[PDB]
């Protein structure tokens, strides 16, 4: 429940070696969010699922349908 | 070579101009909301900072990762690729572009949300999608294509008729390979390439110790040192030659902070023009004339460097 | 068509659902009112400091005292109330400049994403840009980014090029593809494939010099129309 | 122009397409190729 990190001294939150997406930005790769019994925790944070691209020098994928997206800006 | 974030500094502008003395603090409260508003203008700069880096580097929704035969045709992107071998596993050019680039009175630095290993994970993601899958990660799901059919795409894209790069296929991944030997000695020969990023650095730094260095200026007080004044003088006249510190350190953060927020503009706009230059160069092939550099631009690789990122073009 | 109207149709309902039960979507708008009211605020409330008067307020000085010493307790109060808003019209420039930047922004996006259709990587959303629409909302503009998105991934061999008799044949548009035993010549961006011909493919020069190149019959669309 | 296969090219039936019309479709080589 007291815990060192490169942004400094963090206290009250409890850390876990499970890796989110960045909920509120600690600092130095650190976020902490709230989770389940309910505690603020602090973990470092993921950049994104991880996906080994099936290349090969004679493999395509080519796309056999599609969706219409439409996004707000 | 683009800036794209800058320190994050934060004042404690209490301490800055006061420091320990109750009596300065109390005259300082006076002014009103100043030193929260100095607060509220760098926590904005400094939350920009990260904002900056994260719309230029985390265009990627997945981290992608390149195979382990290296089965493209000719092409070798081992010096752009991570290096396994490195405690920190940036790229052959990586390790050049953070090679080259190179007090307690209430001024802090917070760390950037993203630390240079973050980064670096991007950078890879964003290059290992490039090189296996062309524009397709950008637009949609990762589409594997092999490199010699991609770079016959990207020769179609500028109106070469893509059998002119099957038929010169060698000579093509070997002015490539050589072009890419040719950025190492190109960085490393030339201080003013880095020069862009190293200013960010320059002129950080000697905004911190401008700021410092008026800590000893008088302003119109007998003294620069508060515990002079307070140890001399008596509250009728003491209070008069802390107001005149009060102002001069107060005048001395507005023209600081001021001076960041314009440069935070600077940068945003830099760090605003290095998201298009990803999405456009890295994520896609530019038609924009000198855009992605100077050529019919046939696409590319990011580089992670302090304060900014590297396209190779 | 009918699916691609129905998809349409179906991506304009979600944005209302999106922006009715979403309350962080207008951030960026509200964000704008948000910093401009606090400004408003700041430059108020530095009316009820002293910067060093008696008061804060100027008819206190001016009921109470008399000329020598109430302009030099106004000058304290002008000196600051001054400064506070040389601050305010500071930072309010700063911010015209970053709001400037951000309608610069929406102009261009105006004149190439709904006046046009953009080629630009994510200028005109994620996905190939198909058109946009321009909503308007308080200090600001929405645009509503339609876009092509492949979905359905299938892999399949590939090759740069075909060896007929002896000629090197490319694809005219698209990509050779196998399912396994065939081969077949399809656009790049959707599934669709045809038979390997002279007309969606073009000759340079022989077998010899591709790196990659497999042996399959090209079909002369003429040759049994010629005279059977 | 006049509609001939070289200015189109071709796609499944005809019952597909909303709209479609019926019309004559040009062969270059046919007339020729007879002549």
């Amino acid at each position: 429940n007291v815990f060192q990190t490169r942004a400094g001294c963090l206290i009250g939150a409890e850390h876990v070696n499970n890796s989110y997406e960045c909920d509120i930005p600690i600092g130095a790769g650190i976020c902490a969010s709230y989770q389940t019994s309910q505690s603020i925790i602090a973990y470092t944070m993921s950049l994104g699922a991880e996906n080994s691209v099936a290349y090969s020098n004679n493999s395509i994928a080519i796309p056999t349908n599609f969706t219409i997206s439409v996004t707000t800006e | 070579i683009l800036p794209v974030s800058m320190t994050k500094t934060s004042v404690d502008c209490t301490m800055y101009i006061c420091g320990d003395s109750t009596e300065c603090s109390n005259l300082l409260l006076q002014y009103g909301s100043f030193c929260t508003q100095l607060n509220r203008a760098l926590t904005g700069i400094a939350v920009e900072q990260d904002k900056n880096t994260q719309e230029v580097f985390a265009q990627v929704k997945q981290i992608y990762k390149t195979p382990p035969i290296k089965d493209f045709g000719g092409f070798n992107f081992s010096q752009i690729l991570p290096d396994p071998s490195k405690p920190s596993k940036r790229s052959p050019i990586e390790d050049l572009l953070f090679n080259k680039v190179t007090k307690f009175n209430g001024l802090t630095v917070l760390p950037p949300l993203l630390t240079d290993e973050m980064i670096a994970q991007y950078t890879s993601a964003l290059l290992a999608g490039t090189i296996t899958s062309g524009w397709t990660f950008g637009a949609g799901p990762a589409l594997q294509i092999p490199f010699p059919m991609q770079m016959a795409y990207r020769f179609n894209g500028i109106g070469v008729t893509q059998n002119v790069l099957y038929e010169n296929q060698k000579l093509i991944a070997n002015q490539f390979n050589s072009a890419i030997g040719k950025i190492q000695d190109s960085l490393s020969s030339t201080p003013s390439a880095l020069g862009k990023l190293q200013d960010v650095v320059n002129q950080n730094a000697q905004a911190l110790n401008t700021l410092v260095k008026q800590l000893s200026s008088n302003f119109g007080a007998i003294s620069s040192v508060l515990n002079d004044i307070l140890s001399r003088l008596c509250p009728p006249e003491a209070e008069v030659q802390i107001d005149r510190l009060i102002t001069g350190r107060l005048q001395s953060l507005q023209t600081y902070v001021t001076q960041q927020l314009i440069r935070a503009a600077e940068i945003r706009a830099s760090a605003n023009l290095a998201a298009t230059k990803m999405s456009e160069c890295v994520l896609g092939q530019s038609k924009r004339v000198d855009f992605c550099g100077k050529g019919y631009h046939l696409m590319s690789f990011p580089q992670s460097a302090p304060h900014g990122v590297v396209f190779l073009h | 068509q009918k699916l691609i109207a129905n998809q349409f149709n179906s991506a304009i309902g979600k944005i209302q659902d999106s922006l009715s039960s979403t309350p962080s979507a207008l951030g960026k708008l509200q964000d704008v009112v948000n910093q401009n009211a606090q400004a408003l605020n700041t430059l108020v409330k530095q009316l009820s400091s002293n910067f060093g008067a008696i008061s804060s307020v100027l008819n206190d000085i001016l009921s109470r005292l008399c000329p020598p010493e109430a302009e030099v307790q106004i000058d304290r109060l002008i000196t600051g109330r001054l400064q506070s808003l040389q601050t305010y019209v500071t930072q309010q420039l700063i911010r015209a400049a970053e709001i400037r930047a951000s309608a610069n922004l929406a102009a261009t996006k105006m004149s190439e994403c709904v006046l046009g259709q953009s080629k630009r990587v994510d200028f005109c959303g994620k996905g190939y840009h198909l058109m946009s629409f321009p909503q308007s909302a308080p200090h600001g503009v929405v645009f509503l980014h339609v876009t092509y998105v492949p979905a359905q991934e299938k892999n399949f061999t590939t090759a740069p090029a075909i060896c007929h008799d002896g000629k090197a044949h490319f694809p005219r548009e698209g990509v050779f593809v196998s399912n396994g035993t065939h081969w077949f010549v399809t656009q790049r961006n959707f599934y669709e494939p045809q038979i390997i011909t002279t007309d969606n493919t073009f000759v340079s020069g022989n077998c010899d010099v591709v790196i990659g190149i497999v042996n399959n019959t090209v079909y002369d669309p003429l040759q049994p129309e010629l005279d059977s």
